[PDB]
């Protein structure tokens, strides 16, 4: 490890159709290095994403104290808009599904490219705007190079806020 | 006295999760206004370890944003083996004291944070008093 | 028999699964977006309104003001991916999850499209399954066309019998007040 | 001064969204309370009354069932192509809600927004004023 003084967790589904291949940005997210732990640039800090690609997802869903889902990686392949449509979709439901309605759904849109046989980047890129969605394009054609930003991307977000919290203890108890 | 305090021997060893601005330790030094924080998502636990196995009267937390607890007992001197004391669901704001006088002999005691009204919670105060 | 139909009742029904199970067909098959079936033995005919995620019926829905929750859905599989079942089980627990009336239950059905994979689906616990969540379980096969019906006009059928519920509910409260 | 909603002072619904013959949108008009008009599912669903003349209206008023946000609007042309907002109102979990208003209006459209439920009824729409 580096320096490591505090490790964080955080539960992060990654949906998407299957052939969108979230195995392959996860995996070699996973890989990399040599549960996916990245440190915050610029900290003492490692985030561990827990990733929980949709039969894990359902493991996780219908154990007891279960309690929601307020991270996540939403896939698609540029091949198929309809891989964008089931993106949107799940997204909202995502939104609807959280038990604490007070918690934003904090999510990460990213654009792939499954190597075998369209969407509108364009489009995209507004509607994870119009959404506040950080947008991440793998599918340019560097499978293995920037895999790592949407990750990174939804761990600093995550990041973010336990400081905020944290902070908000400290407020709320002296003495 | 209180054996959680880490001057009567008082001693976390095996809590799941830390950030060395709000260690364990935060716990057992009497004050309300320093704690022990968790880094995420849940269940999450720790193990205190009194110097002795001694009889516990009164068990007592202090803690902000815990949901469900769970406590549990090791009375042997390495902690191979915990059993069930209590349990308690809680509730809303933003500090929880809880208290609860128990009759049982431990050396270590086992808090679990089953869920949370939050992302994160805050473990204050741990008070445990026998002898 | 039909069109001397005395009363329309209309239903959304998401209609969840993977892109590669073949929604279209079963959608296609049932009605060559609004899906008619008369139930049988009344002059009772439903119109299920049927939101193909992708799409993208269920999401232009969804961020609509004044939308109001999917109750009624229907999942379908492909026998040939296991990992196609799989993601029915997960839809099926968050569409449980977002309903805005957790008082509602959610209603669906369970289905059986027709490659296959190294872990293949066995429809005994499929079936299973559905049962152990009580859910109506079909599988399309027998040949494509004969009875894609079937599913569709269970949860037609499921949704008629709980507006009758309701209605009749309606009758006792206003003959008091 | 009449109720102009009751059928026996000219009172007719031409365009609801939604019919049972069982609980048709007369339903509405015959000053009875036990009678009613139900949705067949979903939501918004409206129906359009239109009033013998074109009168000034001062109370309008509605006994519901199942209904959360309801919306009225007026047309005081003699073809109902243009409608105006009059209110709107989030109710609560048999609802009465009395309006007082000074319109003129010959159509008036009642939209059912939201219900508390899967479907809803109105069982008395009521319609005062003059002219
Ligand atoms: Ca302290
Ligand atoms: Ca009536
Ligand atoms: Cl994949
Ligand atoms: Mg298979």
């Amino acid at each position: 490890p580096i320096d490591i003084t505090a490790t964080l967790r955080c539960k992060v589904a990654v949906v998407g159709e299957a052939t969108v291949g979230k195995s392959a940005l996860i995996s070699m997210f996973t890989s990399k290095g040599s549960v996916a732990p990245v440190t915050i640039p610029d900290t003492t800090v490692s985030v561990e994403l827990f990733l929980l690609d949709t039969s894990d997802l359902y493991k996780e869903q219908i154990s007891q104290y279960w309690n929601g889902v307020y991270y996540a990686i939403l896939v698609f392949d540029v091949s198929s808009m309809e891989s964008f449509e089931s993106c949107k979709a799940w997204f909202e439901l995502l939104k609807s599904a959280r038990p604490d309605r007070e918690r934003p759904l904090r999510a990460v849109l990213v654009a792939n490219k499954t190597d075998l046989p369209q969407v509108r980047l364009d489009m995209a890129q507004d509607w994870a705007t119009t959404n506040t969605l950080d947008f991440f394009d793998v599918s340019a054609n560097p499978p293995g190079k920037d895999a790592d930003a949407p990750f990174l991307s939804i761990a600093t977000t995550f990041y973010r806020n336990y400081e905020d919290k944290v902070a908000a203890f400290q407020d709320a108890c002296r003495n | 006295k209180d054996y959680a305090r880490e001057e009567n021997g008082g001693l976390v060893v095996m809590a799941s999760c830390s950030d060395e601005r709000f260690p364990p330790e935060n716990m057992l030094d009497g004050k309300d206004n320093t704690f022990w924080v968790t880094t995420g998502m849940f269940p999450q636990e720790f193990v205190l370890r009194l110097e002795s196995c001694i009889r516990v009267s009164k068990i007592t937390t202090l803690s902000l944003n815990v949901r469900k607890l769970a406590v549990e007992k090791c009375d042997q001197d390495k902690p191979d083996q915990f059993e069930k004391v209590f349990e308690v669901e809680l509730a809303n704001r933003g500090l929880q004291t809880e208290v609860h006088q128990v009759n049982i002999r431990a050396k270590y005691l086992k808090f679990i944070l089953l869920q949370g009204h939050g992302e994160f919670a805050t473990v204050n105060r741990v008070s445990v008093v026998g002898g």
